[PDB]
RNA sequence: AACCCAGACCAACAGCUAAGGUCUCAAAAAUGUGUUAAGUGGAAAAGGAGGUUUAGGUACGUAAACAGCCAGGAGGUUGGCUUAGAAGCAGCCAUACCUUUAAAGAGUGCGUAAUAGCUCACUGGUCGAGUACUUAAGCGCCGAUAAUGUAACGGGGCUAAAC
RNA sequence: GGACGCUGUCUCAACGUGGAGCUCGGUGAAAUUGAAGUAUCGGUGAAGAUGCCGAUUACUUGUGGUUAGACGGAAAGACCC
RNA sequence: GACGGAAGGGUUUGGCACCUCGAUGUCGGCUCAUCGCAUCCUAGGGCUGGAGCAGGUCCUAAGGGUAUGGCUGUUCGCCAUUUAAAGCGGUACGCGAGCUGGGUUCAGAACGUCGUGAGACAGUUUGGUCCCUAUCUGCCACAAGCGUUGGAUAUUUGAGAG
RNA sequence: UACGUUCGGAAAGGAUAACCGCUGAAAGCAUCUAAGUGGGAAGCCUUCCUCAAGAUGAGAUAUCCUUUAAGGGUCCUGGAA
C-alpha cells in the first residue's frame, strides 16, 4: 500500500474554477526514504521500512546508528513505518509525493488531539439533569447498572476519563491537488492531529 | 427538475451493468463498454 | 431552522399573516427545517373574511429564513424574519401573490412557481 | 430390500466397466465416469454383466444395494447415450442466446443474464424459447438444467418462466376467472 | 506423588488428524465469554 | 405453510416423508404441505 | 439440617465391607449376548408418526400377491329426480339397475354455469415373493419453549466410557 | 386557568469567572470496624453468595474518578400486630 | 376454525406467611442502560378465495432502529401530527449512599358521609426537611515495581478484545 | 465548542437458518438425504476501525554493548501531552 509520512501543515479553502469552495487540509512531505525491507522467508512477511525527517547528531543512539550503516547518505530517521505488501522500490530509494497523481481518494492515520481528564457528558453525548426545577443533578452518569442483579457493574461502561490521543485513520478524502515543487498535498476535509503533528497517507482502500 | 443524470462513467461510458454466473452464485456487476473495467457497483466507476 | 412553535409570517395573499409551525416534515427525529423544506403549520391570525380561517391546519414551505445556511460558492444570506408560503395538496402554492423576497434555494428544492411569483430571489 | 437392487446390470459392447479398490471405473464411446462405493456394498463383473451384493444386512447396506445400483446403471447409460434434459422459455419479449461457452437471458429484469455453462455439459437452442442440456452425467445434466429454471421459476397465472418441458404447471385464474 | 512433580513431558505430533465418532465434527460447540455484556462467542469443531 | 404438530395426509395423494430429522408431507395439491413443528 | 448408608472412649502410615461407583478430572473393571445413531442416555403431557429390534394376528400369494409400466375402464342410462341446468361428481332417495360380463361403483378425485374432458376403484399383460392393515414388549423422533454466560450427565469428554 | 411581553426552562449545549476539588509543605478528624493472601458466571442453600459445588477469568501494588454490591452506615421501624 | 382436551410461560389479580420489623425506603418522571424472542419495521421464504398493487396467514431470524406534543401525579388510556415502523417482557413491577416529591404515607385547615360525642372514611381539596467526605469488591483511566533466561534500543506479525 | 465543515454505515469471500434442489434409496414407484453433491438472509465467521506478546503460550526481527558498556532514570527549560 502506498504511503508516505506528511506534516499537518494547517486547513484553508481553494475556489474551484466555477466558483465551487472547497476546504481542505495542507499536507507537507518531507523527503521519505526507504530504510530497509522485510521478507516472508526472514522475517514472516513482507513489508518496506519507511522513514522520514531526520534526528540531530547529538540525539541518535548507537542502535539506531547502526540501523543505516550500510545505506549510503541517508541520514537517521526520526519518524520510521512499515508498508506491508509494497513492492517497486529497495534500500537506498526515495519516494516522490506524485505517487498520488493517480489517486482520487486516500487514507490519513494521526494521533487524535488530546483533550485531557473529560467528563461524561462531552465523552459520551451523555444528557445531563435540568438546570432547574429543583435539581440538583447536572453533569452526573445517572444511574450506572442495575439495582440486585447483577449485583456489580458491566465491563465497558461509559464513565469519566481520559479522551483523545489515540491512533485514528479516516477514509476516503477526495484529493484535490497535488504540487510537487513545494512538496504538498491538499485534501478536502479534516485530518486527525493537531498542527506539525506527522499523519501517515495512503492509498485509499476503496 | 434538476436535470435526470445521464449514467455516466469517469471514462465517457455508459454503465450497463449485467449479471454473470458462476458456480450456484448469482452475481450482478457493473460494465463499461468504454473501458472494460469490470467492477460491481457503480459507485466505483465514477 | 425553524422548529416547532416557532412563528412565521405568511407572504402570500392567501389571508392569514402569522403561523405557527407544528411539525417538521420528513424525518423521525427531525429537529430543524431550512428553505426549501415543507412544515406542517396552523394559522394564527388572518384577515377576516378570508378563505383562510385562524386556528387551520395546512402544509407551508419555508421562504425566508433569520439563520444562515451555507451556498456551494461560499455565500451566506440571512433575512430579516422567518417567513412561509402556504401550500395545496398538490404541495404548489395555494394563493397568487408572493410578497417580499425569497432566499434561491426555493430553485434547487424545485418550487419554481413561487420563485416567480417571488419579488426578488436572493 | 427391493427388486432394483439386485436386478443385474447389462454391459453393452461399446462400453467398458472396471472395479477396484473401492472405486469404479465405466468407460464408454462418449466419455468415462467415476464412482465411489461403500465398503459394505460389493461389485461384480461377469458375462458381461454388473452385479451388486451386500456383505451385510444393516438398513444402510440395504439402502446403498440400491443407490450403487442405480447409479453405475446411470453410470453405464450414460456413456453410451448420453443423458438430455431440455426445457422451454415462455412468456413474452423472454430470450436466450448462446456465445461460446455462455448463454444471454433476457427474462424480464433490468439486466440481461450471462450464464457460464460448466465444462463437461453442452447446450442446444431450437430458435430462442427452447433449450437442450446434453452430458455425460445425469446428476450435471439435472443440476444445470435446475440452476437455469432457478434463474425464472414459472409462474401459474400465465405459464410464464423457464419450464421442464416434462412438467405441467398447475393454473390459477386472474381477474376474469372470478367473473360473476 | 499428586503434592510434586514427577511424570515426564509429552509431544504430541499429528493434532490435526484427530478423528471423531457420531455427528461432532458438525455439532460440538467451544464457547468462550469476553466478560462485556452479551458477548459469548461460540465456535463449533471445523472452524476452530 | 401448516407448521403443525399432528402432519396426517388430507387427501390420498399425500405422502409421508422424513426429511434430515424432520416428518413432512408432499403432495401434488400444494396447498397439503405440511411439516412437523 | 429432614432422603440413603451408618451411632464417633482414645490411639495406629492394618484388613474385610454398606450405601455409592470403577474413562479421566478423582481412590475403583473387564468379558459375553442384544438394543440405541437420537449424544437419546444427560427433564415432562395429549397427539402425530412406512424409526428400528423381537413376538403374535388379519388381508395375500409361485394356479402369478403388492408397486411400476402397456390396455380396457362400456351400454341401456340427463339412474329417478329437486332445480333453471345435475349428464358420475349445488343437494335428496338407493346402487333389492340388469346386462356383452376380461372388468367397469346409480362413478374416486380434479375441473366444467349444466355437460364435455382428464383420472380412480376394478380387470388383463410384463416382471417376480413377499406385500397390505393391526396388536404386544424394549429403545427412539417431533411435540420441547424466557430473560447476567454454554447452564436439565458436576466438567472434560464419551457411539460406549450408553442401556 | 388563559392571554401579552420577556427570557438557556427546554431542542442543546458550549465558553468564561469565583470558592472547593488536584500536587506539595505545616497542622490534623469523624461515624464504621470479628477478622480479609474479598474474582466472576451458572446452580444449591434460613429460599437475593466475596467465603459452598462445577466452570471461567486474572502479573504485583497504587492514584485520580463513579456508586452496582457488601440486603451500606445513622435512628432496639414511626406503618402492622 | 363452534362445543371440548392436553401444556408452557411465572408479567396481572391472588393463595401461602418460608427470608427481612436494634429499618429490604413504597408509585411515577428525568438521566443511564442491559437481556430474553412469544419479531412493530427493515431481511430471507411457504401458501392464499395471492391479477398487479395492497394484504391475510405461517416459518426462520434480536444486527440496528422503534417519535414529538395536548389531558391526567399518573402506569395505563384517549386525542392531534408524524414516521419504513412508533413491539412485547425480564432485570428489588431496572435504576432515590444519581436527581425530582406530583401522588402515596405524619402533625394544619376545609368539604362530603357515618358516629350522641371524642373521631373514623384506598371520599375530596390545599400546605407540608429527601441525610452521609467511598474501606473492600466491581467498573472507567493513568502510573510504580517486576518478569518475558545476556542486557538494551526501534520496527511489527498476531491470539484475544472493543 | 456545534448551531459548523469533512468523512464513515459498503462491496466481496467462506461456512450456514427457514426455504428450494439435483442425482437416488430403504419401500421396483415416489422422495432434498439415507452415500454424496448444491443454492440460500439486515444472522455467524473473515473483511472496515481501535487496543493488543503480563498471550507467563510472555512472539518474530534490525542494530548497539561485553564488568557497569550499550542504554535508561533523576534535575532543569517546555510542548502538539
Ligand atoms: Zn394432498
Amino acid at each position: 500500500m502506498l504511503g508516505l509520512i506528511g506534516k499537518k501543515v494547517g486547513m484553508t479553502q481553494i475556489f474551484q474554477k466555477n466558483g465551487i469552495v472547497v476546504p481542505v487540509t495542507v499536507i507537507e512531505f518531507q523527503p521519505n526514504y526507504i530504510i530497509g525491507k522485510k521478507t516472508v522467508d526472514r522475517d514472516g512477511y513482507s513489508a518496506l521500512i519507511a522513514g522520514s525527517v531526520d534526528l540531530k547528531s547529538s540525539k541518535v543512539s548507537k542502535p539506531i546508528k547502526g540501523q543505516y550503516k550500510s545505506l549510503k547518505d541517508i541520514e537517521p530517521k526520526r519518524y520510521v513505518i512499515e508498508l506491508k505488501g509494497l513492492d517497486g522500490y529497495d534500500a537506498g530509494d526515495e519516494i516522490k509525493v506524485d505517487v498520488f497523481k493517480s489517486v482520487k481518494y486516500v487514507d490519513v492515520t494521526g494521533t487524535t488531539k488530546g483533550k485531557g481528564f473529560q467528563g461524561a457528558m462531552k465523552r459520551h453525548n451523555f444528557s445531563g439533569g435540568p438546570s432547574s426545577h429543583g435539581s440538583k443533578f447536572h453533569r452526573h452518569l445517572g444511574g450506572t447498572g442495575q439495582a440486585t442483579t447483577p449485583a456489580r457493574t458491566f465491563k465497558g461502561t461509559k464513565m469519566a476519563g481520559r479522551m483523545a490521543g489515540n491512533q485514528q485513520t479516516i477514509q476516503n478524502l477526495e484529493v484535490v491537488l497535488i504540487d510537487e515543487e513545494k512538496r504538498a498535498l491538499l485534501v478536502k476535509g479534516a485530518v486527525p492531529g493537531a498542527k506539525g503533528s506527522f499523519v501517515v497517507v495512503k492509498k485509499s482502500k476503496k | 427538475r434538476v436535470g435526470s443524470k445521464e449514467l455516466i462513467s469517469r471514462w465517457g461510458g455508459k454503465i450497463i451493468m449485467k449479471s454473470k454466473f458462476e458456480n450456484g452464485k448469482i452475481k450482478h456487476y457493473a460494465e463499461c463498454q468504454t473501458s472494460k473495467n469490470t467492477a460491481r457497483k457503480p459507485r466505483d466507476l465514477f | 431552522m425553524i422548529q416547532m412553535q416557532t412563528y412565521l409570517t405568511i407572504a402570500d395573499n392567501t389571508g392569514g399573516k402569522v403561523a405557527q409551525c407544528i411539525k417538521v416534515l420528513g424525518g423521525s427525529k427531525r429537529r430543524y427545517a431550512k428553505i426549501g423544506d415543507i412544515i406542517t403549520i396552523v394559522v394564527k391570525q388572518a384577515i377576516p373574511n378570508s378563505s383562510v380561517k385562524k386556528g387551520d391546519v395546512y402544509k407551508a414551505v419555508i421562504v425566508r429564513t433569520s439563520k444562515e445556511v451555507r451556498r456551494k460558492n461560499g455565500t451566506y444570506v440571512r433575512f430579516d424574519d422567518n417567513a412561509c408560503v402556504i401550500l395545496d395538496a398538490n404541495l404548489s402554492p395555494r394563493g397568487k401573490r408572493v410578497f417580499g423576497p425569497v432566499a434561491r434555494e426555493l430553485r434547487d428544492a424545485n418550487f419554481m412557481k413561487v420563485v416567480s411569483l417571488a419579488s426578488e430571489v436572493i | 430390500m427391493s427388486r432394483i437392487g439386485r436386478l443385474p446390470i447389462k454391459i453393452p459392447d461399446a462400453v467398458k466397466v472396471d472395479v477396484k479398490d473401492n472405486l469404479v471405473i465405466v468407460e464408454g464411446i462418449r466419455g468415462r465416469l467415476v464412482q465411489d462405493i461403500k465398503d459394505s456394498i460389493n461389485v461384480k463383473v461377469e458375462n458381461g454383466s454388473v452385479i451388486v451384493d451386500r456383505v451385510l444386512n444393516d438398513k444402510k447396506a440395504k439402502a446403498y444395494h440400491g443407490l450403487y445400483r442405480s447409479l453405475i446403471f446411470n453410470m453405464v447409460k450414460g456413456v453410451t447415450e448420453g443423458f438430455s434434459k431440455s426445457l422451454t422459455i415462455n412468456g413474452i419479449g423472454y430470450r436466450v442466446e448462446q456465445q461460446g461457452n455462455s448463454l444471454f437471458l433476457s427474462l424480464g429484469y433490468s439486466t440481461q443474464f450471462e450464464y457460464v455453462i460448466p465444462d463437461g455439459i453442452s447446450v442446444k437452442l431450437d430458435g430462442n424459447t427452447k433449450i437442450s442440456v446434453e452430458g455425460i452425467d445425469k446428476f450435471k445434466v439435472g443440476q444445470v438444467a435446475a440452476e437455469i429454471r432457478s434463474l425464472k421459476k414459472p409462474e401459474p397465472y400465465k405459464g410464464k418462466g423457464i419450464k421442464y418441458d416434462n412438467e405441467v404447471i398447475r393454473r390459477k385464474v386472474g381477474k376474469s376467472g372470478v367473473k360473476k | 506423588t499428586p503434592h510434586q512433580d514427577l511424570g515426564d513431558n509429552v509431544i504430541i505430533i499429528n493434532a490435526s488428524k484427530v478423528k471423531l465418532t457420531g455427528k461432532k465434527y458438525q455439532q460440538k460447540l467451544y464457547y468462550r465469554h469476553s466478560r462485556y455484556p452479551g458477548g459469548l462467542y461460540s465456535d463449533t469443531f471445523r472452524t476452530l | 405453510m401448516k407448521v403443525r404438530v399432528s402432519v396426517k395426509p388430507i387427501c390420498e395423494k399425500c405422502k409421508v416423508i422424513k426429511r434430515k430429522g424432520v416428518l413432512r408431507i408432499i403432495c401434488d395439491n400444494l396447498k397439503h404441505k405440511q411439516r412437523q413443528k
